């Protein structure tokens, strides 16, 4: 389920979802920001399946880490943790018509072998520094 | 001459410290980023560092200067490296292996850890943060 996988997220983003300044970005009050973007939900899956690696700047704070490629997890698990985190902080309630993550969306991206270094561009294309 | 001085601390311990890399991040001294720094003697503090996927726990690693810091780094996934830029710390971090290194910071500031050992596509961005208190 989403809670079972959440334990892995706590290793870097912690149970608070704040992360570490200069290493791990926050999730609380940030997932909604991405969900409001066109293709933001796809990025959330891509950042989990493959990840991201660069020096992103969230709220003016720059980081320097890499997302863990949870490709070893099942599609259902990846979607479960995404749904769990979005509803946990209630970030999914700050958007209009939140669509729960389905294994279908994970599968379509899992088939497309990409790299976290390439996802960096996709993220920046959305306007996310 | 290095072995005839405290400088030999930068060299990994000869004693084997093998554990389970699977539960090491759920149960043990590496399961809590708060109690990572434990005093083990007069002006001696042992710091447990968990080097996971593109990250280091705790972070930033805040430690006092002028004291003997016993760094115990281990990996719960793949091979990693603890090469702190600006120091003499250059030890390999194997999965389930606790690499013990004794360092003594004589100067404060922010140091970045360079993981020389490969690890995924973002191995080059695996830079940990160390902050020695003045
Ligand atoms: C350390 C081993 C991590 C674990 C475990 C998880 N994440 Fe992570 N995440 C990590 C880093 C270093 C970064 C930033 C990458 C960089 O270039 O600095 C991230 C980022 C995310 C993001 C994107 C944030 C953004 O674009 O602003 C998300 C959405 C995210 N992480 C989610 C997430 C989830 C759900 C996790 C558990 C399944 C998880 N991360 C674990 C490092 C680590
Ligand atoms: Cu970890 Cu290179």
């Amino acid at each position: 389920d989403g809670a079972k996988i959440y334990a892995q997220c706590a290793g870097c983003h912690q149970q608070n979802g704040q992360g570490i300044p200069g290493a791990f970005p926050p999730l609380a009050g940030h997932v909604a920001e991405i969900l409001a973007k066109e293709g933001g939900r796809e990025y959330l899956i891509l950042v989990l399946l493959y990840g991201l690696q660069g020096q992103i700047e969230v709220k003016g704070m720059k980081y320097n880490g890499v997302m863990s490629s949870f490709a070893q997890l099942k599609d259902e698990e990846i979607a479960a943790v995404l749904n769990h985190i979005a509803t946990a902080w209630g970030d999914a309630k700050k958007v209009k018509g939140f669509k729960p993550f389905t294994a279908e969306e994970v599968k379509k991206l899992r088939a497309k072998k990409l790299t976290p270094q390439q996802v960096l561009a996709e993220r920046k294309k959305l306007g996310l520094k | 001459y290095t072995l005839a001085t405290h400088t030999a601390g930068v060299i990994p311990a000869g004693k084997l410290e093998r554990v389970d890399p699977t539960t090491v991040r759920q149960e043990g001294p590496w399961a809590d980023p708060a109690q990572a720094v434990v005093q083990t003697g007069p002006n001696q503090y042992t710091v447990y560092v968990l080097a996971f996927a593109f990250g280091y726990q705790p972070n930033p690693i805040e430690v006092p200067q002028g004291a003997e810091i016993v760094f115990k780094i281990t990996s719960p996934d793949v091979i990693h490296g603890f090469h702190v830029e600006g120091t003499n710390i250059n030890v390999e971090v194997l999965p389930g292996e606790v690499s013990t290194v004794r360092y003594t910071f004589k100067r404060p500031g922010e140091y970045r850890i360079i993981c020389n050992q490969y690890c995924g596509l973002g191995h080059q961005n695996m830079f940990g943060t160390i902050v020695v208190k003045e």
